[PDB]
C-alpha cells in the first residue's frame, strides 16, 4: 500500500534479576521495542523529443 | 546477604472535630511497625485559641505518646501540619487515640495519619 | 477451610491458609419479655474456682 | 476494632534540571493520600545563586504549596535535603510542579520523591 | 499523564546493642530508593555518656552518610529519637550500617528502621 512503513525490533534484556529467595517482583525487567518510520519519496525525469520531422 | 522484612504497609486516616474528648483513631495490631503519624489542623483557629490537641495511646495516663499541639493561632503556618518524631513497635494491639481539652474555638478539624508496616516479614537476598 | 494458593511469585511460592467460622459462648440466657427468674442473667452451668497462681 | 485503610502505595522519582520554567513532575489520582514530599539538589551551587525553586500544583496559582527553597548557598549541606512538612489528599487528579526561577547555576540539579498511598481502601479487623 | 513509579516498598528493622565497632544492618538492593532512615535509642543512657553513634554505608571511610548521634545527654528527650534528612537512591548493593565508638555505657540499645522503595517499576496511567 506503500503507506509508511514501521519496523521493530525487540531490544535485547539487561539488568540484575532477584538473588536467592526475592520476589520476582523486586527487579522486574522492561521489555524494550524500538521502531522506525520509512516514508516514501518521489523523483523522476522526463526527456523532451524535437519536432517529429527532425 | 539476607534479611528479613517487612512488605505489607497501611494507612490509616481518621478525622476528628476538635471538641474536649478523647478519640478512637487509629487501630493498631500487635507488631505493627509505625513509620509515620502526623496530624494536620484543616480550618482557622480563631485569635484566643486556647486549644490543646495530643495523639498519644488509649491505655496510657498521658495520651500524648506521639504529639502535642497548642496555641494553634501563634502561628497557623507551622502548626498547621505536625508530624511526630517517633516512630513504633506494637507489642500488643493498640489504639492511637487524640485527646483535646480547652477547645474554646469553633470548626476547627483534625486529620491523623497514620502510615504503619504490618508484623508479617518474608526474607529477601540481595 | 484450606485455602492453598500455589501463585504466589508467579507460582515460585506458595502459600497456605486455614480460616474457621465459628460461634462460642459461655450460656447465659435472658428472660425473652421483662419477668425476672432465678436464670435471667447468670452463667447456666458453671462455677469459678479461683486460687492463688502459686 | 475494625477500620478502613489503604494499602496501596507508589513511589514517584522525578529529575528536572533547575532551568527557569514549570516542569510536569508528578501525577496524583482523585483520591491520593501524599504523605512524604522530599526535593534533593543534584550538584555544587556557586556562590551567589539568587535561585528560587518551589513544589506545588499546577492548577493552583502559586506554585509553593510543597516546598520552597531559597539561597542555596547558605547551606550546601542543609539544604541539599529538603522534605516537604506537609501531607494532602487529592481531590482531583493533581500535578505536582517545580517552579524554578532566577535560575544563575549550571549543572545543578533537582529530584523530587514523591510517596502517595492510592485511594483503594479496604477493611481491617484487630 | 503516564508516568512510571515504584509500587514495592520494604521496611528493614535491625537492632545493635551500643558496644563500640561496626554492625551490617540493612542490605539495600541496587536501584532501591530510600525513603525514611531513623534510629531509636532503646534504654536510658547513663549521664556523662561519651558515646557516639552513625548512620551510614559499610563501603564509605567515613560512616556517616544517613545519621549521627552524639552527646546522648545534652537533650536526652530529643536525643531519643533521630530521622535521617536524606534520601538515597542505590546505585549498587550498600549495605547500612552503624558506627558507634567510644561506648562508655551499656544496657543501651539502637534500632534502625530503613524504608526502601525496590527498584522495579510499573506504568501508571491517571
Amino acid at each position: 500500500s506503500q503507506q509508511p512503513f514501521r519496523p521493530r525490533i525487540k531490544a535485547q534484556l539487561s539488568g540484575s534479576g532477584v538473588s536467592g529467595n526475592t520476589d520476582f517482583e523486586a527487579n522486574y525487567d522492561n521489555l524494550e521495542i524500538l521502531s522506525q518510520t520509512i516514508y516514501p519519496d518521489a523523483f523522476g525525469n522526463s526527456l523532451r523529443s524535437k519536432i517529429k520531422a527532425y | 546477604m539476607k534479611q528479613k522484612v517487612h512488605s505489607v504497609s497501611y494507612l490509616a486516616k481518621a478525622e476528628f472535630k476538635f471538641n474536649n474528648g478523647v478519640y478512637n483513631l487509629v487501630a493498631l495490631p500487635s507488631g505493627a511497625e509505625v513509620v509515620k503519624v502526623s496530624l494536620e489542623v484543616v480550618g482557622n483557629p480563631i485569635a484566643t485559641s486556647t486549644t490543646s490537641v495530643s495523639v498519644g495511646f488509649e491505655d496510657e495516663t498521658t495520651k500524648n505518646y506521639f504529639l502535642t499541639l497548642d496555641n494553634l493561632a501563634v502561628d497557623d503556618a507551622s502548626k498547621k501540619h505536625t508530624t511526630s518524631a517517633k516512630d513504633y513497635t506494637a507489642t500488643s494491639n493498640k489504639v492511637v487515640v487524640a485527646e483535646v481539652k480547652n477547645a474554646n474555638d469553633n470548626n476547627v478539624k483534625g486529620v491523623l495519619r497514620v502510615l504503619y508496616f504490618l508484623p508479617s516479614v518474608i526474607e529477601v537476598e540481595y | 477451610r484450606f485455602y492453598i494458593d500455589e501463585t504466589v511469585d508467579a507460582g515460585r511460592k506458595s502459600l497456605v491458609g486455614v480460616d474457621c467460622l465459628l460461634g462460642v459462648s459461655k450460656a447465659r440466657y435472658q428472660s425473652t419479655d421483662g419477668v425476672v427468674t432465678p436464670y435471667d442473667n447468670q452463667d447456666y452451668a458453671v462455677i469459678g474456682l479461683v486460687s492463688d497462681m502459686e
